[PDB]
């Protein structure tokens, strides 16, 4: 797994991008070169031990969508550090670096039934109590939690189901 | 069995009970299964030592708090669980039961009563992992803790407060020695508490069923890991029973523990040491595991009264509670410079050496008087053995210096063959039959027997018969006598006197 | 004692039967946090015998 | 069905990628096609990604990367009962002689749980052997675990080859055997010991020689038990003979690295005492049914002080340790009396007779140790006059300790002998008490009671 | 003797206080899973985002 | 403000990230909330990208990731001077006796450079000890080091609680008490000895004890030297006690072991040799003052040759070993008279007439040695009548070191004695010249000084 | 699965231009202090046993020359050093 | 010993006895043969009988049998043929 060793090529690469007010355009370019890394055939390429800097090059040559300094030379340097399969987990920390410095949430809502909209407004409304990021709420129905809701931000959640109640009783007894 | 009413109205008082509103808590989820150490990836704010909760009642104690992830072994039956299962991060630390309705039950290291003789009654809770008492809290230990054992409450007292280790190869009578202390403490106030790492669950069924004939069971909790149950819970087990015995001490009660092998606890943190991938030192023991036995024992204490009163809250007065701790360890080929029982002969205050020669010579118990030492000393003695017993020192300690010269004994000298004829009549004298614990008076009379020359000439074959026909003797004819000292221990020149009158009244009107 | 607690034990689990239905609707209304003069009893009463 | 790939094989170890939502159990059983073949393999681990760990049940060789293995949702499971009886198997439960299906009718799966301790019972009947020493220095009970602790080529196989004669023929239940990581040679010759004298119907056989690989070797003994189990639930009672215990800890060291566990204390695998203990705690009897055991143990370098050795003392009521030192010069059974040892020697338990008896013999026999070195550098004339008649009657001691045995007829051709307790320890006390003290000691070599020594010694 | 009745009747007036328990949670359970109701459910939503 | 954040938490080893600007030196120490309690941490490495490895001085439990560190821009530091005299503190100069606040002057840094080769002066002012068998065979001057070296229970420990009433009451000398790894309950009567003995307005203490986190441990030893410190700068002749080195080398092998540094010989760590150096090194009597000390090192199975004590012997100057076997036979104190040595035991500076009386003492004992294992097979009518008179002399001598002390007034009751350097040469040449050869054997034992001898032999 | 000294500002440097030849191959900066050892970025033209030249007037003898890095022993009082000097 | 675990015997050569021009050195007591007589042919499993043992014997009577002798007779003649035999 590679989430320890993306954390360093990301804070980089974000820091670079606020510098340069160009953090939606990384995004994206980010993106692409992590899709890259899913092709069949490259990756069997990524995986062969030839020398960094040609590995770099077969590897730039695939992309016409980086912008000609600064993708290419995250690419050059993460090759010189054979750490190219990491890029799938580069583009989540950066994603989430930003979200981090936008002051800006996700919070999951999984019910019983679709809920009736002022009562999202309510949840999100008291969500921007419990944090003070703008939370953009995105929906699930699940018949398991067979009445109420569970609200899921992050890792810290609040289980209004009546299922939870239901299990959380029955080890009372 | 009507009582299906009272048990119908005891369900709905928890029902009536359930606070159904709801917590905030936050979550993680398995990512990886293995031996029993799980990988949870998540849980920003998980605390190290705390319980993490998974699904089941089952719990994992994280031990690792990595840059992301969290390292936690299961308490438990681990198989069951599987990757991508979610985890909830309780506020908790490990609590146990504890209290006075403990006594007489068996439990595993959760406080589950495992003899299955119904619920516990317990007085609360209290943390699995707690700090000593200061040095403030002290109070030099200056009271008796009688084992029974000639050859221990002579030569190497026991004060209550101390921390004296057992240490020996297998075989050679550690765990007797240890439950001959608990049973003759069955009359002597002190809460005794026997803890059981990594034994077959029907040696400890063997030793509950000796305590249940003799009478001592009533007295003591037993706490249990047995070798198939996992790391964590075997590693747990000796704070579970510290976590009992402070009950006791922090309310001016008196109370004794006796953790069976800390060389298996030691084992098993080296297990989870090494599941965590943490750098292993010598033998492969992680480097803490001193840290680990240091932090247990140290537990073992006396508190003056001013912290009983300050803890008690002004309920109890004028009293000084008290732990005192046995631990046993095992040495391999008689190697006492092992990893482990350097630490912890290193950590106590006095050794119990147990010796396979004498064990198989006919020595039993095998206590090794020139290497066994108790750093209490005369400090813990009644005054009776305190007197007494230093001519028994000087002895044994003429005779180990004159020993060398036994197989060549014709050749030698008879000024010399006094010494080495007395060293091998008290030596055959320390020697004692198993279940037998010995009161104060009785040890007392038989060392005074052997000090002042009585047994100069009685032959060497009959000495135990002898000793058994004075206990006996004194036990009809001279009872108050012996009353007197067990009861209170001095000494004095009527004390003496007496004794000489007994001796001598023996030694003409009675045999063996 | 072993077998005349046998018959006591059985004779509690005919007595029990009847509080558990009352357990399970007192559960469920704290749960829910209301009354419910629930309809279909078949569902209460088919789980009352048929698992007793 | 499949829905797995192999991405690996190191070894007798194989990882294999299910989709994320479908990863199996741990120690589910998995199948894998190897060619013109079925290979079973038991996932001991779930890495995260959907990668599982697992051993392979078989032959290693031949498995491609990119295979597809079939995941069944459930563990190894064998057949139990009646059926089991008088026919050999395979560690997962497959008839292995040529005879045909097993009959079964119920399969349980191999891993499971220890009796709770509420349910343990203790039993003091002792159980007689026909062997003066090991029932003389280290005597056991019906219900317990006994031990024969040796190195290689000391007499643990045909001590518990005599101790099957002596018990087994004369017990009514049945009896499981249990052979582990030992010589098919051996297991070929019992199967045809026990069917040309027709008691094989009592006995079930269980397989997984030094032959097979590891994952055999490792998950065999578990089998064995789970049968012993069944005939213990059913309220019977059960011998229960392990050939070799020491293999199942050599086999999980030869795969605990490839699994990716830190080395230990020797090299040993950092589980050791609680993949020991988890096995070792199902070995028991119970309120509802008892199991009489017998395991030989292995000890590697003939050092007792390895970790094998030192971690299976705690598990067994009655050790009884061979040594080489012993055997070189000829005393069979080479059993060393005072390192045997057993939880049955009391007075309360055995009678005040033998218990002295008993520490009478070992304190001579250590005061004979204690002369050793003496003797060997000033020679024997030195010894006080009552140390030679110290060492004149541990000389004797030791021979008397001999015996021959009736599976030993093949290599010394002198016939087998059975020597009663009462009939021993009559014999002990004498030549303790110095009443046979006028004999030679080549007279005692070799001998049954007390009586054919005497007159051994008219023959010369 | 005494104690070990004493135990036997602690121990079997706990193995059916469990046997109760179970069956009243299961019935509690199938009395919410028809009761369920869009209002009541939304009454949940209301303490639930209180509470919150 | 707090400006770092954790990010691991292994055990007592904890992570801290900085931004680049901010990172702490080394030795640095962090403080951080562990819920109700300030926590400290010293920094041990500087490692990667502004994160930073470090050892907690206090329990680990309960910290979170992400908790606030702010930095101290200041190593430990501790008060020092008068303030500190009869308080007990912990490593980090807090008090733990409950007499609230130290109320200091000033805080110095427990790490600092030792004194240059320059600094140094040598001055041979014998210390007078009051311990006869001390003073006599093994003395040692200002500035020097002393080592008592012995197994468990032969009386270390208080013959340093001694050496300190003595010193205190007979001299008024400041002393600074180091307890590295102390045993509370040692600790405990430590205090209370020094309390009821009134020496206690004199003493400065500290204690690292035994269930503290090892970064207490190891550095207890630099707080108690920075104290000795501070009193030596005021020009005044300090003395330092230590009551283990052996604890000190083995908080330092569990300091590196967690810090994961590859071990070396016996798995000290790599640093052994340097860390007793740069403990060591500080303990020197420079121009201005002094700094004398005394240290208990146990050896460890009685090997004298493992790193810690081997390692040890470079720095000591006298080296005073006390054996259980003298301890058995009642001559407390137990120093034995022929293996105890100085480096200050030459004429030039004890002078003839003590170098003489020294040498005569050693000369008279072994000679009795020879003659103990003739005594042995003949019996004394053998000896002539110069070796009987040797015998009685030598004997007279073994007896006559005892002593009795004023902290062992507790354990036998009889009340302590003082016996000067004088009264000890003449004492033992006295006797060796035969004086006294009209007084029993009896009469020299637990006296004190030889006037009482000559007293006590009366009433005898 | 471990970083080898390479961190967010250096990484964000490289992104600036790759080749940093500006660099000169005199001098350097540390990244690392431990145990008295210290690692070195950049000096991409010390030699194997050559004294490096420390703030404060003290000396480091170069002994590791690796992929990326200097490791370099200190000829004196180290703790004073911090990374980034 | 792992290969003494593992096959049915064991032929053991001393060095000793090689030295001392015993050739071949087996030395009897250690070497045994775990299959035993199942595998001679009649004749010489009638011949040999339990030989090794009493080899075994012979040689570690010699072990106390040269500075002195007792029984020194039937100790003679069994040295002899003993000797005669090896
Ligand atoms: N004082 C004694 N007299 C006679 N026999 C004794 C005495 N003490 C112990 N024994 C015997 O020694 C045997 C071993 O006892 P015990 O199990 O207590 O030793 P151990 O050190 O606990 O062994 P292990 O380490 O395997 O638990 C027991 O069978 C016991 O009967
Ligand atoms: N009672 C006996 N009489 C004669 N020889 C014996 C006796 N017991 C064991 N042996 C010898 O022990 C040797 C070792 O065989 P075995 O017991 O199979 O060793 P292992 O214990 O390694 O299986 C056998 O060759 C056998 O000759
Ligand atoms: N001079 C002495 N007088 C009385 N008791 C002593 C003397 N020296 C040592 N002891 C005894 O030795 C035991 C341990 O003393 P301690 O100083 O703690 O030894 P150590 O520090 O060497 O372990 C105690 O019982 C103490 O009474
Ligand atoms: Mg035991
Ligand atoms: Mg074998
Ligand atoms: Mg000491």
């Amino acid at each position: 797994e590679f989430i320890t060793v993306a954390r360093p090529y990301a804070k980089a690469a974000f820091d670079f991008a606020v510098e340069h007010q160009s953090v939606e355009r990384w995004q994206d370019m980010l993106a692409f070169a992590a899709e890259v890394t899913k092709n069949e055939q490259m990756a069997e390429l990524l995986s062969g031990a030839l020398a960094p800097e040609t590995l770099a090059e077969s590897f730039i040559a695939v992309a016409g969508e980086q912008l000609d300094e600064n993708g290419q030379n995250l690419i050059r340097v993460m090759a010189e550090n054979g750490r190219l399969n990491a890029l799938p987990d580069v583009l989540e920390q950066f994603i989430h670096l930003r979200a981090v410095s936008e002051a800006t949430a996700e919070v999951d809502v999984i019910s019983a039934a679709a809920l009736s909209e002022q009562q999202l407004a309510k949840i999100s409304a008291a969500m921007e109590k419990r944090l003070s990021r703008k939370v953009k709420l995105n929906a699930k129905i699940d018949k398991s939690v067979m009445a109420g809701v569970i609200i899921r931000a992050g890792d810290m959640v609040i289980d209004g189901s009546v299922r939870g109640r239901l299990e959380r009783l029955a080890d009372v007894l | 069995q009507l009582n299906s009413t009272e048990i119908s109205e005891l369900i709905k008082q928890r029902i009536a009970q359930f606070n159904v509103v709801s917590e905030a808590h936050n979550e993680g989820t398995i990512v990886s299964v293995s031996d029993g150490v799980i990988r949870i990836h998540g849980l920003a704010d998980a605390m190290q030592g705390e319980m993490i909760s998974l699904p089941g009642n089952r719990y994992a104690i994280a031990l690792n708090l990595e840059r992301d992830s969290v390292g936690a072994v299961v308490m438990g039956p681990y198989a069951d669980l599987a990757e991508g299962m979610k985890v909830k991060a309780t506020g908790r630390i490990l609590e146990v039961p504890v209290g006075r309705g403990l006594l007489g039950r068996v439990v595993n290291t959760l406080g589950a009563p495992i003899d299955g003789k119904g619920p516990l009654d317990h007085d609360g809770f209290s943390a699995v992992e707690a700090i000593a008492p200061g040095v403030i809290e002290r109070q030099s230990v200056d009271q008796p803790v009688q084992t029974g054992y000639k050859a221990v409450d002579s030569m190497i007292p026991i004060g209550r407060g101390q921390r004296e280790l057992i240490i020996g190869d297998r075989q050679t009578g550690k765990t007797a020695l240890a439950i001959d202390a608990i049973i003759n403490q069955r009359d002597s106030g002190i809460k005794a508490i026997y803890v059981a790492i990594g034994q077959k669950a029907s040696t400890i069924s063997n030793v509950v069923r000796k305590l249940e004939e003799h009478g001592a069971l009533a007295n003591t909790i037993v706490v249990v890991a047995t070798a198939s149950e996992s790391a964590a819970l075997q590693y747990l087990a000796p704070y579970a029973g510290a976590a009992m015995g402070e009950y006791f001490r922090d309310r001016g009660e008196d109370a004794l523990i006796i953790y069976d092998d800390l060389s298996k606890q030691a084992v098993a943190y080296r297990q989870i040491s090494l599941l965590l991938r943490r750098p292993p030192g010598r033998e492969a023991f992680p480097g803490d595991v001193f840290y680990l036995h240091s932090r247990l024992l140290e537990r073992a204490a006396r508190v003056n009264a001013e912290y009983v009163e300050a803890f008690t809250k002004g309920e109890v007065k004028g009293k000084t509670g008290s732990l005192t701790a046995l631990p046993i360890i095992e040495t391999q080929a008689g190697d006492v410079s092992a990893f482990v029982p350097t630490n912890v002969i290193s950590i106590t205050d006095g050794q119990i050496f147990l010796e396979t020669n004498l064990f198989n010579a006919g020595i039993r118990p095998a206590v090794n008087p020139g290497i066994s030492v108790s750093r209490v000393g005369g400090a813990a003695q009644t005054k009776i053995m305190k007197k007494l017993s230093g001519g028994i020192r000087t002895a044994l300690a003429q005779y180990r210096e004159l020993a060398a010269f036994s197989q060549f004994a014709s050749d030698l000298d008879d000024a010399t063959r006094k010494q080495l004829d007395h060293g091998q009549k008290v030596t055959e004298l320390l020697k004692q039959k198993q279940y037998a614990p010995m009161s104060v008076a009785q040890q007392s009379l038989v060392l005074f027997a052997a000090e002042r020359g009585y047994l100069a000439d009685v032959e060497l074959s009959k000495i135990g018969s002898f000793e058994a026909a004075l206990l006996a003797y004194v036990d009809r004819d001279h009872a108050p006598l012996m009353q007197e000292i067990n009861q209170t221990g001095g000494y004095n020149d009527e004390i003496e006197g007496k004794l000489k009158g007994i001796l001598d009244s023996f030694k003409a009107t009675q045999s063996w | 004692a072993q077998a005349e607690i046998e018959a006591e034990r059985k004779r509690a689990r005919e007595e029990l039967r009847k509080q558990v239905a009352i357990l399970a609707v007192a559960g469920a209304e704290k749960i829910i946090e209301r009354s419910v003069d629930e309809a279909a009893n078949s569902d209460i009463v088919d789980k009352l015998v048929a698992e007793l | 069905m499949a829905t797995g790939k192999i991405v690996q094989v190191i070894g007798a170890v194989v990882d294999v990628e299910f989709p994320q939502d479908a990863v199996p159990r741990v120690y589910d059983a998995l199948e894998v096609q190897n060619g013109n073949e079925r290979l079973v393999l038991e996932v001991q681990q779930q890495l995260g990604g959907g990668i599982v760990r697992t051993i392979a049940m078989g032959s290693s060789d031949g498995l491609r990367r990119g295979l597809d293995v079939k995941d069944l949702e459930h563990p190894i499971e064998v057949p139990v009962g009646k059926a089991t009886l008088g026919r050999i198997m395979n560690v997962l439960g497959e008839p292995v002689d040529m005879k045909g299906e097993i009959g079964e009718e119920e399969r349980w799966a191999i891993h499971r749980a220890a009796p709770s301790y509420e349910e343990l019972s203790n039993s003091q009947e002792l159980l007689e052997t026909g062997i003066k020493v090991i029932d003389l220095m280290a005597p056991f009970a019906k219900g317990g675990k006994v031990g024969l602790f040796g190195g290689a080529g000391v007499g643990k196989t045909v001590n518990m080859m005599e101790l099957i004669r002596n018990i087994a023929i004369e017990h009514s239940g049945y009896s499981v055997f249990a052979g582990v990581g030992e010589r098919t040679r051996e297991g070929n010759d019992f199967y045809h010991e026990m069917t040309d004298s027709n008691v094989i119907d009592k006995v079930s056989l269980v397989y997984g020689q030094m032959n097979e690989p590891p994952g055999n070797r490792l998950r065999v003994a578990l089998t064995g038990l789970t049968m012993a189990e069944k005939f213990r639930d059913e309220g019977r009672d059960v011998l229960l003979f392990v050939d070799n215990i020491y293999r199942y800890t050599l086999a999980g060291t030869e795969v605990s690295a490839l699994l990716g566990r830190m080395p230990s204390a020797v090299g040993y695998q950092p589980t050791l005492a609680e993949e020991m203990g988890v096995l070792q705690e199902r070995i028991t009897s119970t309120k509802t049914g008892s199991i009489t055991s017998v395991q030989a143990v292995y000890v590697p370098a003939d050092d007792l002080t390895d970790p094998s050795p030192a971690t299976t003392f705690a598990h067994l009521d009655a050790t009884v340790v061979l040594s080489r030192q012993i055997a070189s010069l000829g005393i069979y059974p080479a059993v060393d009396p005072l390192d045997s040892t057993s939880r049955q020697l009391d007075p309360l338990v055995v009678g005040q007779e033998h218990y002295d008896t008993a520490r009478g013999v070992q304190s001579i026999l250590q005061r004979y140790q204690e002369l050793k070195d003496i003797i060997a550098i000033l020679g024997m004339d030195e010894l006080s006059e009552e140390d030679k008649l110290v060492v004149a009657r541990a000389r004797k001691i030791q021979r008397f300790l001999s015996q021959p045995f009736f599976v030993a007829e093949v290599f010394t051709g002198s016939p087998g002998k059975y020597v009663s307790l009462k009939d021993t320890i009559r014999g002990f006390k004498g030549i303790m008490e110095g009443e046979y003290d006028h004999l030679p000691e080549q007279a005692f070599y070799m001998v049954g009671s007390i009586e054919e020594a005497v007159e051994k010694a008219k023959k010369l």
